[PDB]
């Protein structure tokens, strides 16, 4: 299902950005508002 | 909700292990919509207009068999 299919893509890309392209972790809350 | 529609890592460091997704990488294209999709500048149309290009669709349909446990039903 596409829906399922898509955002699994987004674990596959996210994880060889991971380690293969730069690693970086901008995905944070790192927002110190809370 | 979309609590088991996230793969777990050993799924995905297969892919890297898989030799023919790893050779998809190898695209400069392919290596480009991933990285602009990740970085979700506006993933809402990035996730459309990136299954129109056959080598993204190539790289979607690969990860799949990987990452997916889901049988093919009675296959």
């Amino acid at each position: 299902d596409i829906r399922h299919e898509r955002n699994v893509i987004l674990q596959c890309v996210r994880y060889i950005i991971k380690k293969d392209f730069f690693g970086l972790d901008t995905n944070s809350a790192k927002s110190k508002d809370v | 909700g979309p609590h088991m529609d996230r793969v777990s890592l050993q799924n995905l460091k297969n892919l890297g292990e898989s030799a023919t997704l790893r050779s998809l990488l190898l695209n400069p294209h392919l290596r480009q919509l991933m990285v602009n999709l990740d970085q979700g500048e506006d993933k809402a149309k990035l996730m459309r207009a990136y299954m129109q290009e056959p080598l993204f669709v190539e790289f979607a349909d690969c990860c799949l068999g990987i990452v997916e446990p889901s049988q093919n039903e009675e296959s």
